RNA sequence: GGACCUGGCGGUGCUUCAUAUCCCUCUAGAGGAGCCUGUUCUGUAAUCGAUCACCACCUCUUGCUCAGCCUAUAUACCGCCAUCUUAACCCUGAUGAAGGCUACAAAGUACGUUAGGUCAAGGUGUAGCCCAUGAGGUGGCAAGAAAUGGGCUACAUUUUCUACCCCAGAAAACUACGAUAGCCCUUAUGAAACUUAAGGGUCGAAGGUGGAUUUAGC
């Protein structure tokens, strides 16, 4: 009517800042590319961009959180978490889908690891 | 359209093509990189040498910026029809579907976002100082700019008398010193917040409680004298308007300062939507005499910045503003040259001197290989994006427009 | 005629370099509304020659202005409101003529011109006395008047000169 | 009109002091050369602007390909950044406004916004010119001086060169010191070196310690 009249959840990942990575939270992707001596940091680099942009695009509104990309010889493994609202036959049907893409894609034996949860796992409120 | 091509030529009056080269042709308006007399420029340095630390750079930050983004006080109309809108969105929705009081106070708190909040700023001396070494040299520049648009057009004129609202530094007083300086015998400064009259004070005395005034004739009063006998040759207001609470408070001072304008009424505001939208409030204000009988009879009328006195084609959406370029004051956190954008209005009491008008370019002019691009505001009253070319439009029309910049007048005819 | 404003308060303290509302020691009528009501009390003074005495500020100085006088004589004793007298004096070119100096001991029999003297018995000679003076000099000034008056001679060497 | 209550005093002055930054003191530098920047003024038909651009002249024409254009627009969206906004209980006063502490203790405890910049096309659009915003050619255009604003070498004896890594020998203010100043030549990298960098030679300029102010410090 007049002026004077008138006068957020967030999962431990969001919760923490990004001067904490080596203490408190850790690395979403895991591999020697970054390590010294090691080669072709910047080739794995943009093949995590681009797992990350597929994997959230193929799972729209199910991932509940981040993925977490692990590297062990030529394996792939993608652990992510969704959520428990799309049918398990459709999961089935996408994970299938998304190895045998992405193992095709990178030439290595690519692999899909969903956990279901509930809902968000909420930490704090921001 | 004030350029048709082919058709529209220069207009030269006085001989300018052949009597002058073009860079320097009549409709040129361009002020160079603007620098504070050394009086101003010691006694502020004088006046802040007591504590000229990094908290000074966050705090001058801190305002300048929260001074640009500031929006006009919100009006209660607005107010109702967006709490309408959003209690009707609310009704419509089954979960905010709740009983009235809980809904009229969830509207209240959506409407706690998506409108801003105005405050009244409390210019205290800490305030006043942060102001000063904030804004001293951007509304030193920009008055400049706007006294320079009448010499420019009209160097005859020899002010006598000035008034100034809201004369916080006393930046006003100082550009007309130094550019009226031979004709001006009194210079009428208001202020509501003692500490600025203080520090205008200080300033003119050189940085000093004790001193001798470098401008001499200026007076300090802390209330708008409010009387259509005493008439003003010039009248200005710079950045000072967004100040007042509430639009009647606008429309009262400016029909005050008109009724006490005898020449030149010159109306500054930072150059963004909130100060454009209020200098054109001021213009319809003042052109829509609404007067029965004033003691001054004479019409007004536009002198800058519109060729025409018709409603601005920008207030739909865009905004008319202009740049100037200054040097900033020697500080810690000041090094390069800066830009003042700022929009600006002249009202001048009579009719216009003639009817050869020419367009405005409100926008930076874009030069291009064998091409030119020009923002005119046509004195019908329109916007032309013209794209000149020495092919299409002539040889001297193309040279005008590469030699022009922003806020000139492209000499045209017919 | 345009004049320049009429000063406030806090112009007088600073002029007076007194800094404060307390050592004053003076009363001004800083009210252009009492002065014209006095001035017209003071009679018709259209081309009329006029001696004003303790100015001040100048509220009486305005008000008289605004009349159509023929030229205002003010005698000032503080070098500290000839400023503004002199500002007032640009404003209205050739009626007003500043003099710093007591009023107790200026001549006025030379002031003005010659031609205005006229017989003691004829009506009171265009020439007008306006003073809003302290009033711990107000009274030797009637006293040294009417001296005068019982002489013939000073102001009223012009003839029955009229005193407000 | 009488009595009383809360106040605010954007309050005004004085005695004490903590009184740190800023002063003063201490030290360290710098401020006067010779490099750059940004501005102004003057002058040009034109830009001391990055082949392209500009000025003065000309030419081409359905042409390249239903051509072609480093044109405008984020003041079209999207995005990347940046701006601003976002208490209760218990006692006292006769149950009046109102008030509530003493320790050898006397009622007190608990998202929106933007004439924003960034296409020196992140992407999707929208308009412009299309006998000239397209494609060529011939000439010219490669400015001058102060200033004030600030990143830049030495001025020599506690110095320089050699041996050495601290017990030596020389040279010393006109064959003294010093240039990251100018010129020439070699090397490096590159298709390309006046372009950029390094080395040698030539040279041995100012400099003769620079006030007010003033820059740093625990
Ligand atoms: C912030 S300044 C703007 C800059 C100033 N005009 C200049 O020349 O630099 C505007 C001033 O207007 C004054 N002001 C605002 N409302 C006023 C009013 N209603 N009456 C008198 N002064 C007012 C305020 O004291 C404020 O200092
Ligand atoms: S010149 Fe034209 S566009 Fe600019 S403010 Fe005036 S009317 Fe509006
Ligand atoms: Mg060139």
């Amino acid at each position: 009517r007049e002026l004077p009249c008138a006068w957020k959840p967030v999962t431990y990942e969001e919760a923490h800042a990004p001067h904490y990575i080596a203490h408190r939270k850790g690395w979403l992707s895991l591999h020697t590319g970054n390590l010294d001596g090691e080669d072709h940091a910047a080739e794995r680099t943009v093949e995590d961009v681009f797992l990350r942009k597929f994997m959230w695009g193929t799972f729209p509104g199910c991932l509940a959180d981040q993925l977490v990309l692990k590297r062990r010889g030529n394996q792939l493994e993608i652990c992510a978490v969704v959520l428990r609202q799309l049918s398990p036959h459709k999961y089935y049907f996408l994970v299938g889908y998304s190895e045998t893409l992405l193992s095709y894609f990178y030439k290595c034996p690519v692999r899909l690891h969903l956990q279901t949860v509930p809902s968000k796992v909420v930490y704090k409120y921001l | 359209a004030a350029l048709v091509p082919g058709v529209t030529q220069v207009d030269n009056k006085s001989g300018f093509l052949q009597k002058r080269p073009h860079r320097q042709h009549p409709g040129i308006l361009k002020l160079p990189h603007v620098r504070l007399p050394q009086a101003l420029a010691n006694g502020a340095q004088l006046l802040l040498l007591g504590s000229a630390g990094p908290t000074m750079e966050n705090q001058v930050q801190t305002l300048t910026s929260y001074l640009w983004s500031r929006h006009l006080p919100v009006e209660p109309e607005e107010l109702q029809r967006r709490a309408r809108h959003l209690e009707k969105k609310f009704l419509e929705n089954p979960d905010l579907s709740q009983t009235e009081e809980k809904l009229r106070g969830a509207v209240l708190h959506a409407l706690r976002k998506t409108t801003y909040h105005w405050q009244e700023l409390s210019y205290t001396e800490g305030l006043s100082l942060v102001y000063m070494a904030a804004r001293l040299d951007g509304g030193f520049a920009a008055v400049s700019r706007a006294f320079h648009e009448i010499r420019a057009r009209n160097p005859a004129f020899q002010p006598q008398t000035l008034m100034d609202f809201g004369s916080g530094t006393g930046s006003v007083t100082w550009a007309a010193h130094s550019i009226w300086g031979q004709s001006l015998r009194e210079y009428m400064c208001v202020d509501r917040s003692a500490a600025m009259l203080v520090l205008a004070e200080k300033l003119l005395k050189g940085g000093s409680e004790s001193g001798e005034p470098y401008i001499p004739g200026v007076f300090f009063r802390q209330f708008l004298p409010v009387s259509p006998k005493v008439q003003f040759d010039v009248v200005v207001s710079a950045f000072s308007l967004s100040e007042l609470p509430s639009k009647a408070d606008r429309t009262e001072v400016v029909q005050t300062l008109w009724r006490k304008t005898g020449h030149f009424l010159v109306l500054v505001e930072n150059g963004t939507k909130a100060g454009h939208s209020l200098l054109m409030d001021a213009r319809d204000l003042v052109l829509k005499g609404k007067e029965k009988s004033p003691l001054d009879p004479r019409p007004g009328f536009v002198f800058a910045p519109c060729p025409h006195e018709l409603p601005c084609p920008q207030l739909t959406n865009l905004a008319c503003s202009f740049s100037q370029a200054y040097h900033p004051i020697p500080f810690s956190w000041n090094k390069k040259p800066k830009e003042e954008k700022f929009s600006m209005v002249i009202l001048a009491r009579g009719s216009p001197e003639e009817a050869h008008r020419w367009p405005r370019i409100t926008q930076p002019v874009l030069k291009r290989p064998r091409h030119v691009h020009c923002h005119l505001c046509c004195p019908d009253g329109h916007m032309q994006h013209a794209v000149l070319t020495a092919r299409r439009h002539g040889r001297d029309l193309y040279r005008c427009a590469r030699v022009s910049s922003w806020g000139d007048l492209l000499p045209v005819l017919t | 005629c345009r004049l320049p404003p009429l000063p406030t308060i806090r112009e007088i303290i600073k002029l007076l370099r007194l800094q404060a509302a307390k050592q004053l020691s003076q009363n001004f009528l800083l009210d252009l509304r009492l002065t014209d009501k006095i001035v017209r009390k003071a009679g018709n003074l259209t081309n009329a020659y006029v001696y004003e005495v303790g100015p001040g500020p100048g509220g009486i100085t305005r008000s008289i202005l605004n009349a159509d006088v023929a030229e205002l004589l003010v005698v000032e004793k503080d070098t500290r409101f000839i400023p503004g007298l002199q500002m007032l004096s640009d404003a209205a070119p050739g009626k007003l003529r500043i003099v710093h100096g007591d009023v107790l001991t200026f001549k006025v029999e030379k002031a003005f011109s010659e031609s205005l003297k006229r017989p003691w018995e004829d009506d009171p000679p265009n020439v007008h006395i306006i003073g809003n003076l302290p009033f711990s000099v107000s009274t030797p000034l009637i006293i040294k008047w009417l001296e005068n008056i019982s002489c013939r001679d000073g102001p009223f060497v012009y003839g029955r000169t009229q005193m407000t």
